[PDB]
């Protein structure tokens, strides 16, 4: 059972800074590449960031790519998001995501928090 | 059924630690199916075995053996490698005619696991003092 | 310890079956300690047995042995009294050295029980199902 | 596929009953799997298996196999558990070789469905009449 | 029976396609019932085969004998008429005994065209998967 | 000729029962066709088989051969399945030349008929009274 | 020989019920797929009801289908249709058929009656 | 870990090439698991299997072992379907012992598949040019 919690949640002001945390049982954490997707209060779904199996490979879009950064711990199997300067826009729920056996990820296991 | 990755909680002493178990196969010579633990160094990891006989259509005792083993790690002065001081073995078999329902089996399984939650056997096992 | 009645509760496929076991003494011969169920014609009672071994100074390995074995019965037609059909047994052995502690022992039996209860081994015994 | 549960509609000469079938698991030594009437004991259960084969040095073409058995049970005076009279036995073979095409093999699948519920094959297979 | 022509309807994976079989005698030296396609060249023909044996002093059981057989045919590079490529086969043989009553015997063909029509058998035949 | 489904009208002491009989193949070492009731339970069936000479050029004597065999059914008590207490046999050889024509086989056949119908024979045999 | 002679017949008012049987000697009853072909006055054949070998899968037309009803009795070697609501186009001939060895019936034997 | 569809990108010597494996099961007897492409007949599928092995009584070693099978296939002169012509292969073994940390092994993986994609195994594979 591929199980996925978040903690950090938050309210925070802008300009701010928050440390999104992710757990991942029920699989090999260290095999897999994780993902950040996050869903708007308008009910739309976007993409934050991915990283590899062992931390190498990071991507994030346009939107993110200066104040957002992603980590991995494989041997506490955690997921972490450090979320900085807050521009009021980022006032979703920041979904954790298992990718695909793949080269660029579609998500298929989804943990809901946040 | 299909072998899954198991994962056991609530276990030790104190009811905290947990045992997480990946598949590694079956032998096709006689159909044992192994789980081991995630641990480096493979000669270190807590091993358990499951062993059901085949149904076949004219077989009179159904068998089911159960085996545990964890080991200790002992890095000796004077070596790069851990070794094994200490193994811990389990050995659980339980036998069945071709008559036997499925709840004279269950009552077995569920029986022998109370009697492990038991304080004659959390006794035996864990201090060890015979009973008397 | 000293041997008492002994009741498990939530027993079978269900959960809710108990068995009640009173002490029956122990053999002065190998230290087999017995517990067995109240039940009228003592050919079919539920029986288990416990067996730990004697706490030496020079024993390099302790051994403790658990054994059930619950009978069926069956009014033959054509007779008085009831035999037994069927038989189901579980037979399980620990082993330790000498310098394992009391985690060790602990954490085994409560892993043994953690699986009896997982849906690999409540799979391979209540409907014979081998892992694969 | 998956060893799922199978549940039989519309089976018998009336058409209105079923069939349920639950997976035991496939054999490391043949490869097949097998699966097993709901509620049960060994050796008074409906059996299917079915296996498939791959080429190799002996054999260039796929085999696909199925393979139903069932027994009948006669109660016995002076016993209480039933023996078996009679067994019932029907086994199929499909042999594909490796350039065949998913339309091929589907039709052969589909056409021995659709002919097995024809008046030939009726009064061929139970009442054993042939055909003149 | 008596051979007449059979027409087999909802044939294929769509379920839209239709195959008549016209008759073509008896075999009296074995017994076999033959049916057949309604083409000039006999190797193109799709066929069935359909024969049952009674008991003798050899077997003492009544066997069923399905068999079907479709050819593929392409014409190659440089040939004018086509040539047989390929054979798909099947082969059913259903066995009983002279103490079976009707109703087992159809309780047993409905099963087989019953399991024919199941998620794990058309991903058996069709993809050429093993049940795992 | 062909063997097709014989129904027999007006038969018994009353002259009120059928028989109705389906074709059950020819048998290939010998040439004897079958005929046989269809009644479940093919152990307890109304049987006949016809066997007639092949003609070749040069052979002597034409042979014609009738078997009848009707057994009965006992439900044994203390079984499931009806066995044979009796049978009741018919064995009738017709014997001709090769000069001999047709009327003269009808004359002989009907004559057998009508003396089956005669009071001498329905009181031989239906009472078992010697003419004397 | 395949034999059919149906029974029942009848003259009835507007709204009744009727049973039309069939006797079906001749050949093996239960392997066969039986059917009711009615002759209108006029000289118009209309298919009636088809049911299968064991009596499971029946099919009716639409201007049949909720008030005429077919069943087997195969150890009877009897074939029953029963009508019911009767409404004046009901005033036919009523013949049994014994259907081809196939998927869809095309009318092989067919039964003089009523 | 759990078989699910690989999908592989930036294949061939441009680098913009995609492909999908989807899973085909393991395979009890031997523990070779097994991915292939998305095609009808299975004579033209690119597959992949992987297994690894454990030590024995034999070999004293874990043994990791991975092969890549792609045909190419073409209709000749006066042929419909395509035929396989050639056969490209591939066969990685890996092997370590019972003390290796898996940072090694990943070192080893790594490093491989670093090796795979320098000026010098790619002109002595795509080129066939012997390092000189």
């Amino acid at each position: 059972e591929v199980q996925l919690v978040e903690s950090g949640g938050g309210l925070v002001k802008s300009g701010g800074s928050l440390k999104l945390s992710c757990a991942a049982s029920g699989f090999t954490f260290s095999s897999y590449a994780m993902s950040w997707v996050r869903q708007t209060p308008e009910k739309r779904l976007e993409w934050v960031a991915t990283i590899s199996d062992g931390g190498r490979y990071i991507y994030y879009p346009d939107n993110v790519e200066g104040r957002f950064t992603i980590s991995r711990d494989n041997a506490k199997n955690n997921l972490y998001l450090q979320m900085s300067h807050l521009k009021s826009e980022d006032t979703a729920i920041y979904h954790c995501a298992r990718d695909s056996s793949g080269y660029l990820p579609y998500f298929s296991y989804w943990g809901q928090g946040t | 059924a299909k072998l899954e990755t198991v994962t056991l909680g609530n276990i030790g002493k104190d009811g905290k630690q947990t045992l997480v178990l990946n598949p590694r196969g079956v032998n096709p010579t006689n159909g044992v199916a192994s789980l081991s633990q995630a641990g480096a160094v493979p000669a270190l990891e807590k091993r358990v075995t499951v062993s059901v006989s085949q149904p076949s259509r004219n077989r009179k005792n159904y068998k089911v053996q159960v085996k545990i083993q964890n080991p200790t790690a002992c890095t000796a002065n004077g070596s790069c490698d851990p070794s094994v001081t200490r193994q811990a073995y389990a050995d659980v078999t339980f036998s069945f005619t071709q008559y036997s329902t499925d709840e004279e089996r269950a009552f077995v399984r569920t029986e022998l696991a109370a009697l492990l939650a038991s304080p004659l056997l959390i006794d035996a096992i864990d201090q060890l003092n015979p009973a008397y």
